[PDB]
């Protein structure tokens, strides 16, 4: 067959998801997720759908600012792959951990 | 149950993906799983303390605004 | 006979329902008659300014109703609106196209 | 009791909208969000000059507290303007009596 | 007849000799323990004045500051701020 | 009489002082009479917890009287007072030290 | 009569802050970058500092605007008053 | 002859500043500095001298801080040299500019 060479698919994977802005984590999956961390802090709370969304709307500008700086550390190292030792970066410069 | 893992691979890359991140460590994904919990966690707790001094056992919106208008990630076009 | 105070300002902002919140907001005693004017005066101004650019990028987008991204990139594009944003996450508006050069091939 | 009574700013968004782009419109997440930023500027601004009061030791905010709270909260250009915008306001409003 | 500046000086000296009878503090040190009684003051009487317009109070309560507090101050100092916070209450409206 | 409301709540903070803070600010319309005591309560807690570890901060320097480095040195290394201090720039304290491995020579 | 103090900020100053800093060497280049941020960061501060003088119809900046400045600016100091 | 081998004093020169908290920078230039600077703003000012010192050990600690988030970013590209580049990392990643 013919096959697009190591890479050329993540730039248009890029180049798709910066144009849109539709949600990327599956709605249901995160709202357990969400339940899941709420328990520890109060059993039988309710959620407003709206709250939810209100998390998964932030949860994902968040993650989405970090892997942005994130990526710009691992380029900063002479590289093109993302680590965690990138992250970790990051998040110390950024004032999250010590 | 340990819902974490519902944070597939394909979804941490699609927001990469947004963040302009060509390529991916197989790393990574377990890493954003923490820091993503640590995000959830600490915004959820806030959260929920504004909803438990309101006395209400529904968590609202404007919870998770005040919330994160705390934590310093201000979100606009959900009230407040 | 009866003049809403924005009226009297030249303002499409409620100069009335400000003078209120102020009182109400808990940010002082006492409230000078001319502080909810030029409070809605610079708010009406800064939702112009953001509407303006974001208008326009509707236009670029062949769009007659504004959505979230418009603002989003009527923003992110507007150096100085950016700044005052710059800690603001705005909903459903995901990101302007930003892509290293050294990611680019060949 | 039909419901409660939820204020917000939609109507002064949409004046402002069509006296800007009288033939461009917005759909309801996007007033939702100026919503959020009519309220975030509105905060911060009062603060400003909450605070500004408070050091000064006055028991009133004066205009004058505004345009002071905006030139700190404002960048260069946008704070030029808001200045402008608000003092032409004032002046009006006074020579209307 | 100068001005008059209050602080909070005499009370952090007041809780230097109960923790550490023998030790002492500089006018800077002091400076900066002043300058932080004030600035944690600021950030509750504001989480608590947020937290009753948030809910339509006119009154801040100790109720507020207990929210205030368990929001501003981490998982341990929190516990605790709270604990001597609630016994300090509890030891005021019993005293009388 | 005249009792002081401190010498009731068992506090050396000025219950007094604070209640006045309290209205004088703008903070609400209203204070109850539980939270000028709740606060003072805190603001003397947090207070002696810095002068407890920066006490002993002192001892290790053989110093009698406590200088910031001392609280710089008790508030950066409790991992907590940090937390609650992280945007605070403390004048004359100076950083902890740190040398960075990779910097170090290897012998 | 020194209208460009910037270089007052001498190289030797700039490397004792490094030090602090924790950095063992020291490109030549820094110097000049450092200088630059210095002033964007006075130049931040003092504005700031100057308005809150300017809105107390004072001619003299006081210690307390500086911390007004500094606290709004996000960058709280402890120690002048608080 | 006698010399200690690059980076050895260097090292030294560490260990003695992380000790002490003393201002680094000599304080008449400094002062003449902000004067200059508060021209740009606003003729004929004055300063309250502990005003001139709040300033100084404002810039001085949040340069010294800045030093610290550069040196992790210079070590980030396993280098040891810290390089205007590593700043502009900084700087960008903690919200100083775009
Ligand atoms: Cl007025
Ligand atoms: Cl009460």
């Amino acid at each position: 067959p013919h096959r697009y060479r190591p890479g050329t698919v993540a730039l248009r994977e890029i180049r798709r998801y910066q144009k849109s802005t539709e949600l990327l984590i599956r709605k249901l999956p995160f709202q357990r997720l969400v339940r899941e961390i709420a328990q520890d802090f109060k059993t039988d709370l309710r959620f407003q759908s709206s709250a939810v969304m209100a998390l998964q709307e932030a949860c994902e500008a968040y993650l989405v600012g970090l892997f942005e700086d994130t990526n710009l550390c691992a380029i900063h190292a002479k590289r093109v792959t993302i680590m965690p030792k990138d992250i970790q970066l990051a998040r110390r410069i950024r004032g999250e951990r010590a | 149950r340990d819902n974490i893992q519902g944070i597939t691979k394909p979804a941490i890359r699609r927001l990469a993906r947004r963040g302009g991140v060509k390529r991916i460590s197989g790393l990574i994904y377990e890493e954003t799983r923490g820091v993503l919990k640590v995000f959830l966690e600490n915004v959820i707790r806030d959260a929920v303390t504004y909803t438990e001094h309101a006395k209400r056992k529904t968590v609202t919106a404007m919870d998770v605004v005040y919330a994160l208008k705390r934590q310093g990630r201000t979100l606009y076009g959900f009230g407040g | 006979k009866a003049k809403t105070r924005s009226s009297r300002a030249g303002l499409q902002f409620p100069v009335g329902r400000v003078h209120r919140l102020l009182r109400k907001g808990n940010y002082s005693e006492r409230v000078g008659a001319g502080a909810p004017v030029y409070l809605a005066a610079v708010l009406e101004y800064l939702t112009a300014e953001i509407l303006e650019l974001a208008g326009n990028a509707a236009r670029d987008n062949k769009k007659t109703r504004i959505i979230p991204r418009h603002l989003q990139l009527a923003i992110r594009n507007d150096e100085e609106l950016n700044k005052l944003l710059g800690r603001v996450t705005i909903a459903q508006g995901g990101v302007l196209p930003n892509i290293q050069a050294v990611l680019l091939p060949k | 009791r039909k419901r409660s009574r939820k204020e917000s700013y939609s109507i002064y968004v949409y004046k402002v909208l069509k006296q800007v782009h009288p033939d461009t419109g917005i759909s309801s997440k996007a007033m939702g969000i100026m919503n959020s930023f009519v309220n975030d500027i509105f905060e911060r601004i009062a603060g400003e000059a909450s605070r500004l009061a408070h050091y000064n030791k006055r028991s009133t905010i004066t205009s004058r507290e505004i345009q002071t709270a905006v030139r700190l909260l404002l960048p260069g250009e946008l704070a030029k303007h808001a200045v402008s915008e608000g003092t032409k306001a004032v002046t009006k409003y006074t020579s209307a009596k």
